[PDB]
């Protein structure tokens, strides 16, 4: 009855006589007497391990991540220092009176399309090398 | 020997094939590039100014 339990019906009552409230509380009472003696008994917790870093250059080679299929030094790693300033005017993109893009934006995003070149390029680079 | 040279002669002969394509896209590609790097510079000083 996934959004409820089963025994949403309070017509059934058989868990609550099926055992009396003072045996059902002594056994919580006895519970807690034995954790709270295991607890104070119990072994002081190891210290925590330094964080268990994925550090993804396990590849015999410095800058090369095989979980990621990723290099850290791209063939052309220098092709965001042109897109990394990029800003758009909000609410923008279609002309109100001719309905064409703005000189600018159809400049921005042309410098958008090299872009995306340049990632495409990195790619085949990667596949032949595998 | 002259069982394999002739095998030798044909493969080099198909890749005189697809070499000479790919001569062409490199002096088409290489001056895309170029005007890539005008549009993209020629858009970056009217950032800088």
């Amino acid at each position: 009855n996934f959004p409820l339990p089963e025994r949403c019906s309070p017509y059934d009552l058989e868990l609550p006589n099926s055992i009396s409230r003072e045996e059902f509380q002594a056994r919580k009472k006895r519970r807690i007497e034995e954790r709270r003696e295991a607890a104070k008994n119990a072994p002081p917790p190891q210290p925590k391990t330094k964080p268990t870093a994925s550090i993804p250059a396990c590849h015999e080679i410095q800058g090369y991540m095989p979980g990621r299929l990723e290099f850290e030094t791209e063939y052309c790693n220098e092709a965001e220092e042109a897109v990394q300033l990029m800003s758009f005017d909000p609410g923008d993109g279609i002309n109100p009176r001719t309905g064409e893009l703005e000189p600018e934006m159809e400049l921005k995003l042309t410098v958008m399309e090299i872009y995306n070149n340049r990632l495409t390029q990195r790619v085949e680079r990667k596949k032949v090398i595998f | 020997l002259r069982e394999q040279i002739l095998l030798n002669g044909a493969r080099k002969a198909r890749l005189t094939e697809l070499v000479k394509e790919r001569m062409a896209y490199q002096e088409y590609q290489t001056i895309l590039e170029d005007l890539d790097a005008q549009v993209n510079a020629a858009y970056l000083k009217r950032t800088r100014t």
